[PDB]
């Protein structure tokens, strides 16, 4: 029930309000309307065989690339652009590697054991008639969640058409991968800076970029917690509405605050 | 909610009162109770029916004089019942939630709120479209039945609509 | 009415000559006499929530209804022919009166509520616990008829309130008031706080701040 | 933007009417039978009720005649607890299917409940003998309640589907069609035969109840 | 190696018997039933048939009537296409189920299928008017087949199932019932009243038809 | 082979004549046509079982004199019908290549 | 047919091979009359599939 | 049919064949009897993602 209201909420809706091929994509990735007889067989496959074989060759990748490009580390005594610092692989970075790979599980199956995560036999079956309150997805969704919640319901209508609100947050979804994967190079476009840098810089050192950092934080937890008003406002007894205006106002406000603080702080 | 056999029961206006709110689907003569392998198949077609569900709602006569009508639906409503539908105009989760005395229909998925009163068009949240009102009436016998169809795409929007 | 009596009495014979028998006289230590408790009596126990349960209890619950409203009322008949006493509020047609019952004070319809009866309830009219084993119920369930028979047949251990106590206007006022008042989130939190400040601290005893 | 078609408060409306669907067309043409019989006229089918009733316009009986498999499957229920007194009722078959309060076909006396266009009404080429028109003794005791059945198959349903609706008409006599037989008892004209009228169809007093059986 | 049982040359074996399966005591939890009705007797259900005979063992007809709603729906269908020649016949319930070829309870002279012990089998505490002891009658045509119904319930399900099994018994007579009133006709000796034998039951000549109704 | 509705129906000897041989399964009255959906299901499991297909066999009353029976399993015949489990004794594929006129029930497998 | 026919023939009509030497022949080259008829009368080795057991 | 009643041969029957564990590999496979239905989804999981991996 929960996570099939996510389903249509997300994946129908926003994917339908597309402009020009919305409706295309909603049909081509449903096998026809929402409830199509492919849905969950097709997620099954993007799931387990599809986006993980993907993320496994993007983490082979990733850790080749750390491999091979040395790791840099933070400036030092001994520590200089040109060298790297610390413990070989064998003795003792294996070893504490091994060993936090041991603690890490171990934490997962204690959470796992002692916390209740997804309790879906409490969660009834998805019925399209039936819903709950809290409706809300996974922690790293919440923002998207969120962005849904907030944005306040501006619809275009051109000639004999529709432009939904859905893609408002389409589009604010591209606009937030598309400026986090390119931030390198619009930091680099920006500031000048395309030297070979291998030391770190402390965040306090770099008053604008953590302040920008910070400022974007805040935005996600403001989104976060935005997509979690529904609960923030029965349990702390706060209402709705005022949730939900406390998260349009702030998402422009918080942000700036948030900058400005972390600015004059790392200064 | 019985387990499987008849599922869906015919329905008599009496059976609401005033500010009540009753989920209802749309059940032909033909999809007689799910006794049958014929039936339980057009009955769990109703039940999955994404644009199917509808809330049927009892106006309190005290306040049917506040009650504002849209174009081409002010006899959609019979006396002091309203059938609107439960998908939220925005995104399409049911808008299940529902205020009396306020008159209020709340979608949990992203809380926008519908003014049943009027016509059930948004007064907050990310909604912008107004719920789509299904004409009722009650043919012989009294039983409710839908005097019509609704007159705009009922789920939520998309490129190709208001034309 | 002749039928009204007349079903009353075989509805009757079936269900309560063994707490009140014969011609509505009580059963010493499991029913009290029905002689002048009257149809508005009987309307707060069957028609109303609280239907008298066959265990002996402090208090019973508004258990389902076991009877019809036509049902309710032959019942009453026979219990009002019977002894001669109060009779449930009806509207122009006969039928149990409702709407008719909606008093129009609210503001003093709620004044009454609190000097008379909020006590064992709840200023919102939400339950209240009473005597031994005695608790007053949530007044929601409760349609108008049902409201002013609570208080015109005090039902057990609820103060009594004749219509010159409270008046048959002032009983709709209280109905008015007593009417009109009628997974991801913890578990991405409990993540944030338990498992991830676990693996950072871990992070932070293993590594070394430089 | 807003969307186009909003806000009409004028017209403010009116209540919809009764809702009379129509039949499902050729598409969902499938629909429940109303009843298997030959059927050898313009058409009866297997279902086919009644409501006999008294002069004062109260139901007194609900008869029920249907051919089945070739046969008539019958069956009647009296509608009060209190039509017929602690007796037998006559019933007959009248050709005439007027349930009147009382009417009277040929010129002379009009009986209550007196509709029928002679005795019992016989088949189209039997007229003699007591046919499908003649019925015997139901008998409603202190209950008063009327149900049981018997084989009178004369006629079947092209025969009820004649040119004039029939009725069953209950007066207040039993069967015995001239029990006395000629042996023994004698009529008024000290004749040994039976009386004609006593002999085409049950004859009785003041009827009790009539009902037509054109669906009724 | 060869399984350890295989073969068997002697014994020969035996013709496996009927088989004849025993109800469910897992999967009913009781004994299933059939047709339902108030039964106020020991109990006879919403089912009983009975077939009449003649004389010679053929089938004369083959009735059935049963208690549904505290109304006894009966029917009765011809067993043979020329079993009732082309008139009216009255039949009549008998308290003596016997359906033999001939019997005289009574001292007297044995009537064919006059088993009854009286006339007509009225209730217990009725035994005056023609009370349920009085069954419809069978109007032949030259069809010869028996389908009809009347409304017969001085007599319930509790009340078929008495001290001894009834049975419906059809003479070759119509329903009359002393259809000559005192004022117009007259009686052998004279009065003008009925016969008591013609008031009792219906009474015509030699019985045709006689059927046990104790579920024959 | 009705598709979905009565799919399983009662059977009596005189259907199957000599040299014939008719898969049938274990049917209870119980578990009636496939009309309701409580039916339907245990229909589909009767089908479905693996052990449940047998094959019934005329034997030819000629070559009734040629039978050699099991112990304990003498008296199983009906006359001259043989109800022998589909089910291949060598890994469970059925068996179902019967050959009259030499009485071998062929696996396919 | 997969019930009954296949089981010696094939999925689809083509042939199979039996106990010694037998052999079920494909259905392609056999009209419907003649199909019918080899239901109707078992000619060797195949089940003779009566009436009753095949109604028409 | 045809892939059917091979696994039905090569799986269900050799894996039941097994002396001391036959049975119970069986069951593990198809949770249960032959017709188990989990089968085919577990087929599917390991030929799709695990085999193939
Ligand atoms: C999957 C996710 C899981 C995690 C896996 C990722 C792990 C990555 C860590 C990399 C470690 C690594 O490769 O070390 C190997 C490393 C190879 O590199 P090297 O030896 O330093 O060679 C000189 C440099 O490579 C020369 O390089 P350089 O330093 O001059 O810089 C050039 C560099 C430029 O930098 C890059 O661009 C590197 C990044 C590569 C991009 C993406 C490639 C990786 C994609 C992985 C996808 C996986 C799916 O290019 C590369 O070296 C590319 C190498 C690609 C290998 C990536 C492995 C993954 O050395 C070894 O081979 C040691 C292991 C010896 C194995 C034999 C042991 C005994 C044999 C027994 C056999 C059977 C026994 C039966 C009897
Ligand atoms: C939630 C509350 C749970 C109740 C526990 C409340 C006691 C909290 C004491 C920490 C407050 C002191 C502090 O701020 O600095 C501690 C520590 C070091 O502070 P520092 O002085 O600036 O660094 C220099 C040290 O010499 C750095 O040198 P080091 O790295 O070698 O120090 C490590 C020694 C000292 O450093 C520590 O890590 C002390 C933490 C011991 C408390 C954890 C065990 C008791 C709770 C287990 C759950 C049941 O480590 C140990 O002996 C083994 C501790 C393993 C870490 C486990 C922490 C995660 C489990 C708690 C979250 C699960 C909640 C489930 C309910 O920083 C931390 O925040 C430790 C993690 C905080 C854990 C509580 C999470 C809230
Ligand atoms: C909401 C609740 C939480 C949301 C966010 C919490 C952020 C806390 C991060 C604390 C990390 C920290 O202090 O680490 C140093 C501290 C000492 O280690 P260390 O060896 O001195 O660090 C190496 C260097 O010192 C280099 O480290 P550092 O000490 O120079 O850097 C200090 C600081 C300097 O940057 C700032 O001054 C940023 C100040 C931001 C304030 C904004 C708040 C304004 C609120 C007003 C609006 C409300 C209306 O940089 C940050 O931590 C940037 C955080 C900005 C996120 C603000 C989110 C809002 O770490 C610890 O012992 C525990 C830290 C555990 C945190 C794990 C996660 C780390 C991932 C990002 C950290 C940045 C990379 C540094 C490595
Ligand atoms: C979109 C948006 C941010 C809208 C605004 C609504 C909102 C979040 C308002 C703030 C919530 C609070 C703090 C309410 C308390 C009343 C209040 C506002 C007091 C003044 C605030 C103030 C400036 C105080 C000065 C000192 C100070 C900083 C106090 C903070 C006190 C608190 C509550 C700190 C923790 C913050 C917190 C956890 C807020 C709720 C957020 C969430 C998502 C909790 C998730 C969560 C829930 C909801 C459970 O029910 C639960 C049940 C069982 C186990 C686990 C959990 C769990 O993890
Ligand atoms: C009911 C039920 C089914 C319960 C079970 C739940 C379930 C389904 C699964 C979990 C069950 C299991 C199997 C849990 C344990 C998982 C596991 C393998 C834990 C290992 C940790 C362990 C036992 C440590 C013992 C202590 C010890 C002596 C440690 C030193 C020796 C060891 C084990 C060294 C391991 C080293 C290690 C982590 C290698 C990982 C290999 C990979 C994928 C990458 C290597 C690698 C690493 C690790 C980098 O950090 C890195 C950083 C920058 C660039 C490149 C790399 C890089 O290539
Ligand atoms: C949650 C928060 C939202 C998410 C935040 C992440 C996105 C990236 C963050 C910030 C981008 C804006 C930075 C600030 C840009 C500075 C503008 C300027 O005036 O240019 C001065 C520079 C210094 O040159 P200088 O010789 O040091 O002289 C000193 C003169 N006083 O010039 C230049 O080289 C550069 C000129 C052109 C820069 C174009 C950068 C943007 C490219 C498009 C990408 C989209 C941007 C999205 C913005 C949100
Ligand atoms: C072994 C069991 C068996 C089954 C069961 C069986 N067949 Fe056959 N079929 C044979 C054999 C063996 C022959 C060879 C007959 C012959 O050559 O005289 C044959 C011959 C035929 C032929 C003759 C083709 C030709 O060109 O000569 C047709 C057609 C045919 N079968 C169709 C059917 C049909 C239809 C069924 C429907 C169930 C059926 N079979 C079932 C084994 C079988
Ligand atoms: C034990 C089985 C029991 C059954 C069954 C039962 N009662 Fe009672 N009844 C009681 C008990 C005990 C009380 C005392 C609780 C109270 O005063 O409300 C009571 C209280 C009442 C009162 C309120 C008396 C008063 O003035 O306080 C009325 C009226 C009444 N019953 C009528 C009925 C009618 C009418 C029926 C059924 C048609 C019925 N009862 C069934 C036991 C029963
Ligand atoms: C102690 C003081 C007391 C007063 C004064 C009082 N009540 Fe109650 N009430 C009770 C108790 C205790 C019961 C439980 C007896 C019962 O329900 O049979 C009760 C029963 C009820 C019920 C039973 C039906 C249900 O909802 O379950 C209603 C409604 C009710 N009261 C409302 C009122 C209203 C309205 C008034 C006055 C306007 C009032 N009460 C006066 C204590 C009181
Ligand atoms: S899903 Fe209804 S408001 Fe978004
Ligand atoms: S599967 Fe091997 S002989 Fe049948």
């Amino acid at each position: 029930l929960l996570s099939g209201t996510g389903i249509r909420a997300a994946l129908s809706g926003i994917t339908m309000g597309i402009p020009v091929i919305g409706t295309w994509m909603h049909w081509a990735l449903f096998g026809g309307d929402f409830p199509g007889e492919i849905l969950i067989p097709r997620l099954y496959a993007l799931h387990i065989l599809l986006i993980p074989g993907i993320i496994l060759a993007l983490i082979g990748a990733h850790l080749a690339l750390v491999w091979f490009q040395k790791h840099t580390q933070f400036p030092g005594p001994g520590r200089t652009e040109t060298n790297v610092v610390g413990v070989r692989v064998m003795p003792v970075f294996a070893v504490k590697s091994g060993a936090f790979f041991a603690m890490i599980t171990g934490v997962l199956g204690l959470m796992g054991g002692l916390l209740t995560i997804n309790p879906i036999w409490n969660l009834g079956p998805y019925k399209p008639s039936q819903v709950s309150a809290g409706s809300q997805p996974d922690f790293y969704m919440m923002w998207t969640d969120g962005l849904i919640r907030l944005w306040p319901a501006w619809e275009f209508y051109p000639f004999g058409h529709t432009i939904p609100q859905g893609v408002w947050v389409a589009v604010g979804m591209g606009l937030v991968f598309a400026l986090l994967i390119a931030y390198p190079f619009i930091e680099k476009k920006v500031t000048g800076d395309d030297a070979h840098h291998n030391l770190l810089q402390r965040p306090r050192d770099v008053p604008v970029r953590t302040a920008i950092g910070s400022m974007a934080i805040a935005l996600y937890l403001l989104l976060t917690f935005a997509c979690m008003n529904d609960i923030i406002a029965l349990k702390f007894h706060i209402s709705l509405n005022a949730t939900t205006w406390i998260g349009r106002i702030g998402m422009v406000v918080l942000p700036a605050i948030v900058y400005f603080v972390a600015y004059r702080w790392a200064i | 909610g019985r387990p499987g056999e008849s599922p869906f029961v015919k329905m008599r206006p009496e059976d609401i009162d005033a500010g009540g709110m009753e989920t209802v689907f749309p059940w032909r003569e033909s999809d007689g109770d799910g006794t049958t392998v014929e039936s339980e198949h057009k009955l769990t077609e109703i039940a999955m029916g994404v644009r199917n569900p509808v809330m049927l709602i009892r106006i309190k006569p005290a306040d049917m004089h506040r009650v504002i009508k849209r174009k081409g639906q002010e006899s959609f409503n019979f006396g002091e019942l309203f059938a609107y539908t439960k998908v939220c105009s925005h995104l399409g989760c049911p808008s299940s939630l529902y205020e009396q005395q306020t008159y209020r229909i709340l979608c949990p998925c992203h809380q926008s709120q519908f003014d049943a009163l009027e016509f059930a068009k948004p007064i907050f949240g990310p909604a912008a479209r107004a719920l789509a009102q299904l004409p009722i009436t009650i043919d012989e016998d009294g039983y409710l039945v839908a005097n019509g169809d609704f007159v705009e795409p009922v789920g939520p929007a998309f490129w190709e609509r208001k034309s | 009415q002749s039928a009204l009596l007349r079903t009353g009495k075989q509805l009757f014979e079936t269900s309560c000559v063994s707490c009140h028998g014969a011609n509505l006289q009580g059963v010493p230590d499991r029913g009290p006499s029905l002689i002048g408790t009257g149809e508005a009596a009987v309307y707060f126990q069957v028609s109303t929530g609280r239907m008298p349960a066959m265990r002996g209890e402090a208090q019973a619950p508004s258990k389902p209804p076991h009877f019809d409203e036509s049902q309710i009322d032959a019942l009453g008949a026979y219990v009002q022919a019977n002894g001669g006493g109060p009779t449930v509020p009806r509207d122009d047609h006969g039928a149990v009166a409702q709407e008719s019952l909606i008093g129009g004070d609210v503001a003093r319809g709620g004044d009454l509520f609190r000097l008379n009866c909020a006590s064992c309830h709840n200023f919102t009219g939400k339950g209240g616990a009473l005597s031994s084993g005695k608790y007053a119920p949530d007044l929601g369930d409760a349609n108008p008829a049902q409201i002013y028979t609570a208080m015109l047949t005090g039902p057990q251990n609820m103060p009594k309130f004749s219509d010159r106590q409270l008046t048959p206007d002032e009983k709709r006022d209280i109905v008015a008031y007593v009417r009109e008042s009628a997974g991801p989130a913890p578990e991405g939190m409990a993540m944030w706080i338990i498992g991830m400040v676990a693996a950072i601290g871990v992070a932070m005893w293993i590594g070394s701040r430089a | 933007c807003s969307p186009p078609g909003e806000t009409a408060s004028s017209e403010p409306g009116t209540t919809p009417a009764i809702w009379t669907g129509s039949p499902s067309p050729a598409a969902p043409s499938g629909e429940d039978h109303g009843g298997g019989h030959g059927a050898g006229a313009a058409g009866a089918g297997e279902t086919l009720t009644a409501e006999l009733k008294t002069a004062d316009g109260t139901s007194v009986a609900t008869a029920d005649f249907q051919f089945a498999d070739g046969f008539a499957t019958v069956t009647i229920e009296t509608t009060t607890p209190g039509r017929l007194t602690p007796g037998f009722h006559g019933v007959h078959i009248h050709s005439v299917g007027k349930c009147e309060a009382n009417s009277v076909a040929p010129t002379g006396g009009a009986p209550g409940d007196f509709n029928s266009a002679g005795g019992h009404f016989q088949v189209s080429g039997h007229s003699g003998h007591p046919a499908s028109g003649d019925l015997s003794s139901l008998q409603v005791r202190a209950d008063g309640s009327g149900k049981l059945v018997t084989t009178t198959d004369a006629f079947t349903a092209e025969d009820l589907l004649d040119g004039a609706k029939t009725a069953i008409i209950i007066h207040e006599k039993a069967d015995n069609f001239a029990n006395i037989p000629p042996e023994r008892y004698q009529q008024v004209n000290g004749a040994p035969g039976p009386d004609q009228t006593t002999m085409a169809t049950g004859d009785a007093g003041s009827r009790v109840a009539c009902g037509v059986i054109s669906a009724g």
